[PDB]
């Protein structure tokens, strides 16, 4: 288990999950 | 014009028949977590 | 459908955990360079 | 005749497609999350390619029907 890989998941779960904020935020007019 | 009273559904029938198919799917989870070796 | 409630406690939830993920990646990348 | 035929019934009881989405869509992104870590930390010599595309088929197939089920509880109805 290198910190490498799981540095890099780390970055990717969290831009996954801004992008779903930012999209979840957007929908009190719908 | 107007139908009549609505039929009841005979889908399924609970503590077997609902829980079946995610039993099926845990099952088939598990020896997928068995390919290892 | 949803509801009003319901999505603005999924939108609070759901920046917390993002800074708490943030806060998590500073904390491992400092202290493993 | 429309006599001696019986009422059509879904092949899956549709109160159990919202239980039948989470199972089927949280096994799948764990094999995924299992599959994009096992690509960041491996090195080019030692990447066997048949776990690859074994992980890959799984992955994908436990993913495309939980995207299915999603798919028919919102109200489509493919
Ligand atoms: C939804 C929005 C999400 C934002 C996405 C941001 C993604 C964050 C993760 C990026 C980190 C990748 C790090 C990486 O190098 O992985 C790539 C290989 O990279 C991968 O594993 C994934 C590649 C996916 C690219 C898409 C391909 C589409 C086009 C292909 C034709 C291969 O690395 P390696 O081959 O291991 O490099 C050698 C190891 N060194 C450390 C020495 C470099
Ligand atoms: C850690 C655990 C994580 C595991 C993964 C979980 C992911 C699954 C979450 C999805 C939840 C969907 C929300 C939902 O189902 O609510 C919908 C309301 O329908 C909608 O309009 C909302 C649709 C938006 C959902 C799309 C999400 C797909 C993600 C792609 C970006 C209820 O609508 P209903 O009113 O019930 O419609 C059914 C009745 N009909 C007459 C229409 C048949
Ligand atoms: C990998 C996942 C894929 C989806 C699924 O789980 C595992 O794999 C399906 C099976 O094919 C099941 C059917 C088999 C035929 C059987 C005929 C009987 O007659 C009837 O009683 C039940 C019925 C239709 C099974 C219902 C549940 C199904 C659809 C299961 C799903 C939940
Ligand atoms: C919903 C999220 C939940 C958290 C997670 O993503 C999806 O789901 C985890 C899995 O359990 C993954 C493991 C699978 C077995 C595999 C065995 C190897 O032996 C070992 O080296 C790596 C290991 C443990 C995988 C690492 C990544 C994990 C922990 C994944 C996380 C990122
Ligand atoms: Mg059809």
């Amino acid at each position: 288990s290198q910190p490498a890989g799981w540095q890099s998941l780390l970055s990717f779960t969290i831009l996954f999950l801004a992008w779903l904020a930012g999209f979840s935020s957007r929908l009190f007019a719908v | 014009v107007q139908s009549g009273p609505r039929t009841p559904n005979p889908y399924a029938s609970d503590n077997s028949s609902l829980m079946f198919p995610i039993l099926v799917a845990f099952g088939v989870f598990i020896p997928t977590l068995f390919c290892l070796c | 459908m949803i509801t009003d409630v319901q999505l603005a406690i999924f939108a609070n939830m759901l920046g917390v955990s993002l800074f708490l993920l943030v806060v998590l990646y500073h904390y491992v990348a400092v202290n493993n360079p | 005749e429309l006599e001696a035929m019986s009422r059509y019934t879904s092949p899956v009881n549709p109160a159990v497609f919202p239980h039948l989405t989470v199972v089927l869509l949280a096994i799948g992104m764990f094999f995924t999350a299992w599959f994009f870590v096992y690509e960041v930390t491996s090195t080019k010599y030692t990447r066997d390619i048949y776990k690859e595309l074994l992980i890959s088929l799984v992955a994908s197939l436990f993913m495309g029907f939980g995207v299915l089920f999603l798919l028919l509880w919102v109200g489509i109805y493919v």
